[PDB]
Protein backbone atom coordinates (compact mmCIF):
# COMPACT_ATOMS: atom_id res chain seq x y z
CA UNK A 1 0.00 0.00 0.00
CA UNK A 2 2.58 2.58 -1.32
CA UNK A 3 0.87 5.88 -1.57
CA UNK A 4 3.83 7.97 -2.69
CA UNK A 5 2.76 7.77 -5.94
CA UNK A 6 -0.27 9.72 -5.10
CA UNK A 7 1.23 12.26 -2.41
CA UNK A 8 3.54 12.99 -5.40
CA UNK A 9 0.40 13.11 -8.12
CA UNK A 10 -1.36 15.87 -5.60
CA UNK A 11 1.75 18.02 -4.45
CA UNK A 12 2.29 18.40 -8.53
CA UNK A 13 -1.13 19.21 -9.22
CA UNK A 14 -0.69 21.70 -6.84
CA UNK A 15 2.32 23.21 -8.23
CA UNK A 16 0.88 22.97 -11.27
CA UNK A 17 -1.95 25.40 -9.61
CA UNK A 18 0.95 27.63 -8.81
CA UNK A 19 2.78 27.59 -11.69
CA UNK A 20 -0.67 28.29 -13.71
CA UNK A 21 -1.39 31.60 -11.25
CA UNK A 22 2.30 32.51 -10.84
CA UNK A 23 3.27 33.98 -14.79
CA UNK A 24 0.01 35.66 -15.33
CA UNK A 25 -0.71 37.04 -11.97
CA UNK A 26 2.29 39.08 -12.34
CA UNK A 27 3.46 38.13 -8.73
CA UNK A 28 7.26 38.71 -9.50
CA UNK A 29 9.22 36.39 -7.28
CA UNK A 30 12.91 35.73 -6.58
CA UNK A 31 13.40 39.42 -6.94
CA UNK A 32 15.89 39.01 -3.94
CA UNK A 33 19.79 39.07 -4.03
CA UNK A 34 22.14 37.44 -1.84
CA UNK A 35 24.13 40.29 -1.22
CA UNK A 36 25.74 40.15 2.49
CA UNK A 37 28.78 38.25 1.44
CA UNK A 38 29.94 40.79 -1.16
CA UNK A 39 30.71 43.73 1.69
CA UNK A 40 31.62 40.87 3.97
CA UNK A 41 35.42 40.64 2.32
CA UNK A 42 36.84 44.20 2.44
CA UNK A 43 35.62 44.51 5.57
CA UNK A 44 37.69 41.65 6.83
CA UNK B 1 -2.79 52.85 20.47
CA UNK B 2 -4.09 50.49 17.95
CA UNK B 3 -6.83 51.23 15.11
CA UNK B 4 -7.60 49.04 12.68
CA UNK B 5 -10.31 48.11 10.31
CA UNK B 6 -11.36 44.73 9.61
CA UNK B 7 -13.50 43.76 6.45
CA UNK B 8 -13.04 40.32 6.85
CA UNK B 9 -13.86 36.65 7.81
CA UNK B 10 -14.98 36.00 11.46
CA UNK B 11 -14.09 32.50 12.92
CA UNK B 12 -16.04 31.71 16.29
CA UNK B 13 -16.31 29.34 19.10
CA UNK B 14 -19.04 26.93 20.10
CA UNK B 15 -21.67 29.51 21.91
CA UNK B 16 -25.39 28.84 22.37
CA UNK B 17 -28.04 30.60 20.31
CA UNK B 18 -29.11 33.10 22.89
CA UNK B 19 -24.96 33.91 23.80
CA UNK B 20 -25.03 34.57 20.19
CA UNK B 21 -28.06 37.11 20.14
CA UNK B 22 -26.94 38.43 22.70
CA UNK B 23 -23.70 38.97 21.41
CA UNK B 24 -25.13 39.99 18.33
CA UNK B 25 -27.14 42.86 19.53
CA UNK B 26 -25.24 45.57 19.14
CA UNK B 27 -24.26 44.38 16.00
CA UNK B 28 -26.98 43.99 13.85
CA UNK B 29 -27.32 47.30 11.21
CA UNK B 30 -23.65 46.50 10.59
CA UNK B 31 -23.10 42.88 9.35
CA UNK B 32 -24.54 39.50 8.37
CA UNK B 33 -25.67 36.99 10.90
CA UNK B 34 -25.35 33.22 9.35
CA UNK B 35 -26.38 30.42 11.45
CA UNK B 36 -24.30 27.27 12.20
CA UNK B 37 -25.96 23.97 13.44
CA UNK B 38 -22.83 22.06 13.36
CA UNK B 39 -21.35 24.61 16.24
CA UNK B 40 -25.70 25.27 17.55
CA UNK B 41 -24.52 28.99 17.11
CA UNK B 42 -24.51 32.12 14.75
CA UNK B 43 -22.04 33.55 12.94
CA UNK B 44 -21.34 37.75 12.92
CA UNK B 45 -19.78 39.00 10.04
CA UNK B 46 -19.06 42.65 9.88
CA UNK B 47 -18.72 44.81 6.98
CA UNK B 48 -16.18 47.98 6.17
CA UNK C 1 -2.21 3.31 6.99
CA UNK C 2 -4.00 5.71 8.35
CA UNK C 3 -5.32 7.88 5.59
CA UNK C 4 -7.62 10.47 7.74
CA UNK C 5 -4.82 12.61 7.70
CA UNK C 6 -5.33 13.27 3.53
CA UNK C 7 -8.82 12.73 3.55
CA UNK C 8 -9.07 15.95 6.10
CA UNK C 9 -6.57 17.55 3.57
CA UNK C 10 -8.53 16.93 0.85
CA UNK C 11 -11.34 17.89 2.24
CA UNK C 12 -10.04 21.49 3.64
CA UNK C 13 -8.64 22.00 0.62
CA UNK C 14 -12.05 21.95 -0.99
CA UNK C 15 -13.39 24.01 1.94
CA UNK C 16 -11.02 26.65 1.15
CA UNK C 17 -12.28 26.65 -2.57
CA UNK C 18 -15.89 26.98 -1.47
CA UNK C 19 -14.24 29.96 0.70
CA UNK C 20 -12.11 31.74 -1.98
CA UNK C 21 -15.07 31.44 -4.47
CA UNK C 22 -18.04 32.35 -1.61
CA UNK C 23 -17.35 35.85 -0.89
CA UNK C 24 -16.73 37.45 -4.13
CA UNK C 25 -19.13 35.79 -5.94
CA UNK C 26 -22.10 37.26 -3.88
CA UNK C 27 -23.93 34.34 -3.53
CA UNK C 28 -25.22 35.24 -0.19
CA UNK C 29 -25.83 32.87 1.89
CA UNK C 30 -27.94 32.14 5.93
CA UNK C 31 -30.05 34.90 4.73
CA UNK C 32 -32.73 32.32 6.39
CA UNK C 33 -33.93 32.74 10.26
CA UNK C 34 -35.62 30.42 12.76
CA UNK C 35 -38.81 32.09 12.94
CA UNK C 36 -41.00 29.32 13.98
CA UNK C 37 -40.57 29.41 17.65
CA UNK C 38 -41.12 33.05 18.31
CA UNK C 39 -45.10 32.64 17.21
CA UNK C 40 -45.82 29.50 18.77
CA UNK C 41 -45.35 30.84 22.24
CA UNK C 42 -48.66 32.71 21.84
CA UNK C 43 -50.95 30.54 20.25
CA UNK C 44 -50.13 28.17 23.49
CA UNK D 1 -17.67 54.51 -20.01
CA UNK D 2 -15.31 54.19 -17.01
CA UNK D 3 -13.92 50.55 -17.41
CA UNK D 4 -11.75 50.97 -14.16
CA UNK D 5 -14.18 49.47 -11.58
CA UNK D 6 -13.89 46.01 -13.59
CA UNK D 7 -10.52 46.02 -14.56
CA UNK D 8 -10.40 46.27 -10.11
CA UNK D 9 -12.77 43.26 -10.10
CA UNK D 10 -10.53 41.24 -12.25
CA UNK D 11 -7.96 42.13 -10.15
CA UNK D 12 -9.63 41.59 -7.10
CA UNK D 13 -10.45 37.91 -8.37
CA UNK D 14 -7.01 37.06 -10.20
CA UNK D 15 -5.60 37.86 -6.34
CA UNK D 16 -8.68 35.59 -4.86
CA UNK D 17 -7.12 33.01 -6.79
CA UNK D 18 -3.73 33.80 -5.33
CA UNK D 19 -5.12 33.82 -1.87
CA UNK D 20 -6.68 30.76 -2.29
CA UNK D 21 -3.68 29.14 -3.69
CA UNK D 22 -0.97 30.04 -1.08
CA UNK D 23 -2.02 28.98 2.63
CA UNK D 24 -2.44 25.41 1.61
CA UNK D 25 0.22 24.93 -1.13
CA UNK D 26 2.73 25.71 1.20
CA UNK D 27 4.44 27.96 -0.85
CA UNK D 28 6.28 30.08 1.69
CA UNK D 29 6.67 33.51 1.06
CA UNK D 30 9.03 36.44 2.51
CA UNK D 31 11.11 34.24 3.66
CA UNK D 32 13.78 36.85 2.82
CA UNK D 33 15.30 39.91 5.31
CA UNK D 34 16.94 43.14 4.46
CA UNK D 35 19.70 42.70 6.01
CA UNK D 36 22.34 45.09 4.47
CA UNK D 37 21.58 47.96 6.50
CA UNK D 38 22.90 46.42 9.64
CA UNK D 39 26.06 45.30 8.79
CA UNK D 40 26.87 48.59 6.84
CA UNK D 41 27.27 50.46 9.82
CA UNK D 42 30.05 49.36 11.97
CA UNK D 43 31.66 49.55 8.30
CA UNK D 44 30.95 53.03 8.10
Amino acid sequence: AAALSEFTDQITGREGVLASAARLVLGQLGLDDPVNALPAAPDS
Amino acid sequence: LVSVFLEKDFAFVVSSEADARAFVEFDPEHTVIRPVPDSTDWQVIRKA
